[PDB]
């Protein structure tokens, strides 16, 4: 089995520097090149370079020219990212790809699992969660607005009401902060005979909000 | 550098259905030297196809691949629910390597016309001088979609954001929320808040409005 | 380096599959043994002559250097001229046993 | 060619006259006999009766005693009185020239409805819906037949049946229309039926809400 | 007179196969004495066929007819879309001229069961005086349908009445609503008013009911 | 002859059947009852009249014989309105009873 | 039922005069007219004429004039056509054919079986029959030559021997006379170990000649 | 007078097919003028159709009859065995009445090559003064066959006669029998007496052919 | 060497059908070093499929190959008419170069039993010295029929040679004729002669016999 | 375009020398090895040995010490020389360029008939019948392949049928051609075989008959 694991997501301001790792394990490491790709949210895949373990020779995008740089350590395995001089539209996922052979054919043959790198000159603000109220089906819920970075985990009931439950990819406004919803459509006849708690989790700033959900 | 031009941008197939992906590629390039990959949403890509003909490990018969020159094929005779992904082509000939920019085989089921609920911002958000206008379009399909903002019979512009959910797992179906911002004094300068929906499964544009102060 | 100890078969595969094709789309001497051709390739590919010495970032050479590295234990006008001597060191080198 | 037209549509109060006039073209009366036939609506044909050529007349047994068939070969007419009226008696009334090969060789039909009522507007109530839902309005107490309903303005089309008018204890009428429409379509598009009745001249927009 | 019956009442042949048609005479009548006439809804009566073996001016050559003394049959050998209709067979041996009841011959499918809807009276009929209870049997085949209304889980008959729609143009199945018509008194002295339906597509009886006072 | 005792009803099948194409096709008064239209249709088809006597010869006329000689126990310009005459002696005949 | 039974078949010289006879049974005979046609050898049908037995109303074929004559007898309820002036081309089969109306239509329902009529000028000849020796199959035969008149009947062995038997319809050459053959297709290996007799007669000469087939 | 035009002379049908007759009119005639009636060999015509389109008593429902003014059509829908005979279409119109030529439903099968045989005379005829030379076509189909006669290779016409059988029961096969008869003196005249033979079946004419005294 | 086996030997497959052919090599052996070559009689073989998987120029897109190591297999989906040919599988591995001994790929059709005749020797052969007794089978299907003489009743061998036609365009049947080849006095010593045909289509083995001295 | 032609078909005694010279074009001998294969009549490929680009040659080991391929590029020339024939190494030989991809790349192949047999005359006898029949002629002791054989001149084509050649053991080859036809058509058709042999310039017409 082979295996390329990446280091965590990475949240950097605008004009600073990133260095994505990743260790390869369950071959021998310097007989095969390392390419790193971005896929930007929503985008397809961008091919950023490549670096041969072996000899450090690496041959780099003509636009990630001057500011990427590749380098790998032997002892650990491990192969490294120095994306600088980061900006708006570096913000990714990057995955590092093993290219081989395969019955004579050379293409990435094995990937990582990507780290997410936010390139965004906001800092951690937690989110503000508020109620969606309804007017034989009604629908109910949470606005998690205004919140930096990207995730947050919404729940309602504690878990237990999981049928119906749209949480909306969340999207960044003008203002640089994220802003998601999650809906529940449940029949209009238990409104008022079902208490509506919804869940908002947001780990970069360790916060846990509770919102009681009631009909106006 | 090579531009690797892919059709359509997203397919709709129905499971069990014949499944066709077009790669254009801008120079004349080798079988060998174009590969296909797919990727499924929050996963890496894989490695599907070496060589524009050569499935790799565990990829079952189904997936074929053709071409030559500038023009190559990625077809399925039979889609089935693990199909649905983003396909791209890769060429391998010239530096520096590029993708295609994806084919979503998607899932295709019968014509659903959206629930359209309207939310009005809170009393809390107001308090915290922001409105949130919500706009819901639950279970439709197909994606598209036309969702317009009418303020006191005034169409709106610029101070909206969609967000669409994946293909539903059960009935394959979209969800998506508009959400109309604005300051507290521009939310209370007016009376009438519309969203307008259009879709296929509507045979008219459903307008669902609220006005401020109501119950 | 000695190529004695390399993996022939699956290099020839490599060879007869992909690098083969990029060799022909550069386009637009001799060897005794497989280890001697593998030889005359890596110094006809990789080591500069005299003129021609980008030969050694082209595709096809990237593609013979990581085949070389993958089956070779150990391992990590006259372009024409010298393209056309390396297609046939390779066709030497496929040659059976 | 051979034509037969009645007079227009009538309405005949009850234990009136009716009088129906059938003009011909393309023949003599002195040479072909006319009969009269007439068909309630939903039934079977029945023969009135015939007057003969050379100016004999014969009628049916059971109304024989109401019925009179003159004809006028000058102007080219049949008239048929029929005294007494039930409201049974409403129905299609044709004049047929029984032919050379024997087939009555029918004309127009003009439709008789024998009541009393008088002309009145008609009504719209919304029978209002409870994975397709159905939800109509029903016409009532309107007079004469018909009415034309329509939803949406005519957009709304696919689903829409409109059954028959069916004439009450009362002597009115009273339909409806129901329309079937997915159950997610009931929130945001608003069904309204329009309701047009030429008599009364009264047009009802009827909105249908759960 | 004579008396001369028709059979079939009603004959449901699908499109292209074979329809025959008998009518049989109370006393024999010359062969050429019975003629066939064709009806459809709203449109006066068309000679079809002539003396029991001719056809008229524009019948095609798939009508034939033949038979005699008290026994006649009009045949289509290939029923189209048009052929469709009543078809009454008249006697011209003596006086009075007696048709036969009608063959209505319709348009054979498979069997579908109706969807039932029950719908309360509005609110507008409540305040008018009166109130009709509508039963709603839509897109059901073979057009023999049968309807009860229960009152307290009571029957009641008498005073309901039911309208068919013609045979559908594109799925030719029928549609059928049945309206019971009360006082006031009459529908506010109970609370469970029901429509039960027995039909040839329902394996059993479907029952719909409905409670006063829902909205 | 009197008609009295004839077969009317195949006497007016044949008619219905035969005898009225033949008869108009020839073109290129009335009666009280059956037998005194039979009577009336000899008179005028076979007895010669003023100037139209080369009726009894044509083949509706043989056709009328053939029919009334089967059918009817011991019985064996001016053309136009003779015809038409003829005709309307024949659809009264053919009237119901 | 129905019977029209007409006279036996009738040999007559060029000039002279036939009278054919149609006896009518099981039926009204006055009420129905004879029409009477002719259908020559190898040809369709002629009509010759018409008439009514009730009063004697004839109506002939515009060819036939003055030659035909027809004529009713009401006791023996039968019709006679008299066809004089006989020559070469009235050699046919003469039909009676009652006329009556079917279900209204009116055409010839009944028909008598027909008269062989022959007017030719050559007397009655008995025929000359000769051998037609074979050369597995082989054919053998017996040419039956100038006889008058039609017809002969031809057997082989005495009748026992029918399959593969062809009696050729007989031809009129130009001496006036008939002339066929009969031919029998029999295995090659049997022509000499079986007895091969052709049986010729010719009742209007009444002749019988026994005619032995070897091959030569 | 009317002149009655049947198309074709004969009409070679297989079994269990379908046959159509036509017969064309000089002149219009009404369809109850008109009439068919079928002929076996050795038999009286038999009454068929009446007035163009009824049966009369007896035949079956494969007979039809269909056509107007100047064009009538006889229809078999499945040709049996008894139905292979001569259909005469006669018009009542007008004096003289005419019958059509005839039209001879046929019996149609594979295509059969005929066994010639050659019968030289025999000596009892050459003692009576005459010789007729004998060729015999057995067992062949369809009709149309050409015979030759060549003596000493001079071409030979208006001195030979043919016969043909019948269609046969049991193979429905023909039988050809051409004699050529000469003088005595003629006869010896000449050494080589040839039938040749063209027909369908035979790829090339075939010659059989005789001298005179060879045993 | 590299013994390199095919299966089947031949392969009975009807038009429009798919056909799969293997190849099994000695040792394992790479998957480029494998070649399929096709070969139509009277023809040079062309190279059809390179290494295992790579159809060559001008090949359409039915056929195909997979294998590794030991296996490998030549797959046509729809086999047409001008698929039918000897395929062979050649190893590139090693010297010396091995050809498989090629599976033919033939029409595949009903089963047919041979027309069985039997000719005896000539006047002409007999004078010349010799006798060559000859059996013909023809119109036969499937290609395995087979022959044995008897002389005299007795089973004769070694020395009868048979030669088969290639397998018929219009038909797809096969044509066999086995020559018994004896002198003078071994014909002569014995009276009756026969051939015995055993084959698929044959309830029975049939045997044609001849005595000598018939004509 | 690569090409690769051998030279013409030959006739080679027992223990002769084989000596096949194959033009190539297209491509030099410098660059490319060429092999010799060849395919007894009826029988799978016979790889019978490779000269290499750069001079060297690989012969089977089984005919190792008969076979010598020697190679001229100058004229561009592959030549085969086998000794001690046999009669059993008579097959269609091909040289075939050892391509890029490892395909043999084929030539057209020449026929080689190891035979002692001179040229000889076709002696053709008639197989003749006894609800179909089938009759032929045998063709026999005639050398070398092929004899041409038609029925009628050609007229004859549908049912004819003529067998491979087989080499008997006196070195001659025999075949036999057998047309079935119609029982009826003995009689009268005349069936005549035309056997021609252009090495013996025979050309005999034989008619078969009962």
């Amino acid at each position: 089995q082979v295996q390329l694991v990446q280091s965590g997501a990475e949240v950097k301001k605008p004009g600073a520097s990133v260095k994505v790792s990743c260790k390869a394990s369950g071959y021998a490491f310097s007989n095969y090149w390392m390419n790193w790709v971005r896929q930007a949210p929503g985008q397809g895949l961008e091919w950023m370079g490549q670096i041969f373990p072996g000899d450090s020779d690496t041959d780099y995008d003509q636009k990630f020219q001057g500011r990427v740089t590749m380098t790998r350590d032997t002892s650990t395995s491990t192969v490294y990212m120095e994306l600088s001089s980061l900006r708006s539209e570096d913000t990714a996922v990057y995955y590092c790809a093993r290219a081989g052979y395969y019955r004579g054919y050379y293409a990435m043959d094995y990937w990582g699992q990507g780290t997410t790198v936010t390139v965004s000159s906001a800092s951690t603000k937690g989110p503000s969660v508020f109620p969606l109220a309804p007017s034989g089906t009604a629908a109910l819920g949470c606005l998690v607005k205004d919140y930096f970075p990207e995730p947050v985990t919404v729940s309602w009931n504690s878990g237990a009401l999981t049928s119906g439950v749209h949480t909306f990819p969340a999207v960044l406004q003008s203002s640089g902060l994220y802003s998601l919803s999650s809906v529940v459509t449940v029949p209009s006849s238990s409104l008022g005979t079902q208490t509506y708690i919804c869940n908002v989790n947001h780990k970069p700033s360790n916060t846990k909000v509770d919102k009681r959900v009631e009909p106006k | 550098e090579i531009v690797m031009t892919q059709s359509p941008a997203t397919l709709s197939v129905s499971p069990g259905e014949r499944a066709t992906l077009s790669c254009s590629v801008s120079s004349s390039i080798s079988s060998s030297n174009l590969h296909w990959y797919q990727q499924k949403p929050g996963q890496a890509p894989r490695p599907w196809i070496y060589g524009t003909s050569n499935l790799a490990s565990g990829i079952p018969a189904r997936f074929s691949g053709s071409g030559s020159g500038t023009e190559f094929t990625l077809t399925i005779s039979s889609v089935q629910a693990e199909d649905f992904a983003v396909y791209y082509c890769q060429q391998w000939s010239s530096y520096p390597l590029t993708f295609g920019q994806g084919t979503k085989l998607e899932i295709k089921r019968t014509v659903a016309a959206p629930s359209v609920f309207i939310f009005p911002p809170s009393d809390e958000q107001l308090k915290s001088g922001t409105a949130s206008v919500v706009c819901l379009l639950n279970n439709f399909y197909p994606r598209e979609a036309k969702v317009q903002w009418k303020v006191d019979n005034a169409l709106q512009s610029g101070n909206s954001q969609e967000s669409v959910t994946e293909q539903d797992s059960k009935d394959s179906t979209y969800s998506l929320s508009s959400t109309l911002t604005l300051s507290k004094a521009d939310y209370e300068k007016h009376k009438v808040y519309a969203c307008e929906v259009t879709h296929q499964g509507l045979s008219s544009p459903v307008t669902k409005s609220f006005n401020r102060g109501e119950c | 380096y000695d190529f004695t100890n390399c993996d022939f078969e699956k290099i020839k595969a490599a060879y007869l599959s992909t690098i083969s094709k990029d060799l022909i789309t550069y386009m637009s001497v001799s060897c005794s043994n497989r280890p001697h051709c593998l030889t005359e390739i890596q110094s006809l590919t990789f080591n500069p002559t005299a003129g021609c010495a980008s030969l050694a970032k082209e595709m096809f050479a990237m593609k013979t250097k990581a085949a070389l590295a993958i089956w070779c234990p150990g391992y990590s006008n006259k372009c024409l001229e010298q393209v056309s001597q390396l297609q046939g060191l390779w066709r030497r080198f496929n040659r059976p046993l």
